[PDB]
């Protein structure tokens, strides 16, 4: 289905980890920490932004089925990884995968002899979990991106280098830090990235001379009122997160 | 234990007969509230040490992507409480089974029929940016009511716009001469050789270039098509030397229609580049003439 991937705010609420007592705010920060997770890991193994974007979306989807408390953050980001590498044509090793997990997840242990059975079982376990993740997401796997929008709307706009630089940040950061992908269209969300950029930045994207705005060229359903809703909640959750809009806050 | 909506337990389907004659395990099965026949791929875990097969990922993408009318139909994959299984709407035919039957009789007007289908099909993947790059009869189905489908992608890749994909494409009899010179930057025009080998096939009856090895294979289409000349071929000089093209002349025999000649020929033109597409091989005039291209019960 169109509509299989996106839920609204009330079934949200009422997600498999509520089910088993994990309070919403406390969700949102597992799956924060995912997101945190992939990143890392995608960082350490060379994989692009797109992979761990791609890896990000199999997290959230994931979680809309499957409960934290039944699979943890630690064990679903590697296998998320694992799978989102092999889709998106840069695949990495199982062995390597499994090497970078350990050392993001035990800086200080050591990774156990390669011949053991406790290494033996990592590996298998890994590969259990990518199973349950392509069974769980009926394997439909390939995602679409606020990204991908966000370069239509740069140009449509004929921004900076610098706006759509923050533009594109700000499609990262919605995906480690909101649940957008759950409920909004990408090029509605690429429409939340670019407003907000524009309203950071100070600049103006003025009114088309048929009278109508940016985003009315992007998609039929945006409106003022959704955009102003979405970029306060962005804006919101990016204030909670210790230097982050340091990356982007213009020091001169 | 574990929750599952969108993958479904392959046991709603029951196992009627093993088809899979051309290696893995491919069957023929009924889903047990409706008997809707369907075929049951088994994604292959031997000597897979990877996880999921990149292989299948990649087939799965692809057949996701191509929904058309003369493309086969994945209905869902389905899952063995561990195995996977790709589910296909079954066709009852295919093009190889219905050629070697004697029984069997096409007029020209179905023929025209069967090539405007998988040509608009061709169009159809190259558009979406695929290669199937496993073009032979065998993989090309015939419902009960006579609707062509190109079948088995799982040699299928995504192309662009210098390019290095696999060589080691094609079965040999269909492999285009490209590949067998050794190209990597190859595209749609592979797709188009495979169509015109099986164009030729719908009254030669039987694969009209048979080769043992890649040297016998391009031997074989040398003593067809004329012999790799840089004249013929423009920077081919990146074999056979007196060879002149006899595509017309050897099939003159089984074919008789002027059209059906000039567009086997156009198809089965060495330089990929000066070879026929399946937008110009549409509007061939062998498709605009009488007999008229008709439905298929034959
Ligand atoms: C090339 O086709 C496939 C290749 C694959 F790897 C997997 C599935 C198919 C496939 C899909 C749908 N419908 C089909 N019908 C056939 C057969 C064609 C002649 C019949 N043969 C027998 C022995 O009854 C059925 N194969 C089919």
């Amino acid at each position: 289905n169109n509509k299989r991937w996106y839920f609204t705010r009330e079934q949200l609420e009422n997600s498999p980890s509520r089910r088993f007592g994990v309070d919403p705010d406390k969700e949102l920060s597992y799956r924060q920490q995912a997101a945190n997770l992939l990143q890392d890991m995608g960082q350490r193994l060379n994989v692009s932004q797109l992979t761990i974007n791609t890896a990000i979306v199999y997290m959230h989807r994931f979680y809309m089925i499957q409960s934290f408390t039944r699979f943890p953050g630690n064990s679903v980001a590697p296998a998320a990884l694992f799978l989102a590498a092999k889709v998106e044509g840069q695949p990495k090793k199982l062995e390597h995968v499994i090497k970078v997990a350990h050392t993001c997840l035990h800086p200080q242990e050591s990774l156990p002899d390669t011949r053991s059975e406790a290494y033996l079982q990592q590996v298998q376990d890994l590969v259990i979990l990518e199973s349950i993740i392509l069974q769980t997401l009926g394997f439909e796997l390939t995602i679409d991106h606020p990204h991908t929008h966000v370069v239509k709307c740069t140009q449509l706009v004929r921004a900076s280098k610098d706006l759509a630089q923050t533009s594109y940040f700000m499609a990262t950061n919605s995906l480690h830090l909101t649940t957008f992908s759950l409920q909004y269209t990408p090029p509605v969300v690429a429409c939340v990235c670019i407003h907000l950029a524009c309203k950071w930045s100070n600049w103006e994207i003025p009114v088309s001379t048929d009278g109508k705005h940016w985003w009315e060229y992007v998609d039929a359903t945006v409106t003022l009122e959704l955009l102003d809703e979405l970029t306060h909640e962005l804006l919101q959750i990016l204030e909670k997160t210790p230097n982050r809009l340091k990356r982007i806050w213009n020091w001169r | 234990s574990v929750e599952c909506p969108f993958c479904d337990e392959v046991s709603k389907y029951e196992k009627l007969a093993k088809i899979g004659q051309g290696f893995g395990e491919v069957f023929k099965a009924r889903h047990r509230k409706t008997g809707q026949k369907v075929a049951l791929k088994k994604v292959l875990m031997e000597n897979e040490k990877e996880g999921f097969p990149i292989t299948a990922l990649r087939e799965i993408k692809i057949l996701q992507l191509l929904k058309h009318e003369n493309v086969v139909n994945l209905i869902e994959i389905c899952r063995t409480k561990g195995s996977i299984y790709l589910v296909f709407d079954f066709c009852e035919h295919d093009l190889a089974g219905l050629l070697s039957n004697v029984l069997v009789k096409f007029t020209l007007s179905e023929i025209k029929r069967v090539m405007q289908m998988l040509l608009n099909g061709l169009y159809y993947i190259h558009r979406n940016k695929i290669l199937h790059r496993d073009m032979k009869a065998a993989n090309v189905l015939i419902t009960r009511d006579g609707v062509l489908k190109l079948a088995d992608f799982g040699l299928a890749r995504a192309f662009s716009l210098p390019n290095r994909y696999t060589n080691r494409v094609v079965t040999l009899w269909y492999r285009p001469p490209e590949l067998l010179l050794g190209e990597r930057d190859y595209g749609p025009p592979i797709d188009l050789w495979g169509a015109g080998c099986i164009m030729a096939e719908m009254w030669t009856r039987s694969p009209i270039m048979q080769g043992n090895t890649e040297q016998h294979q391009l031997a074989l289409i040398s003593q067809l098509c004329g012999s790799i000349t840089p004249e013929v071929w423009p920077n081919v000089d990146n074999l056979v030397k007196g060879q002149k093209r006899k595509v017309k002349d050897r099939l003159k025999a089984y074919v008789r229609d002027p059209y059906a000649l000039d567009l086997i020929d156009k198809l089965l033109v060495l330089d990929p580049a000066q070879r026929i597409d399946s937008d110009d091989a549409l509007n061939h005039d062998f498709f605009w003439s009488d007999p008229m291209p008709s439905d298929l019960k034959g």
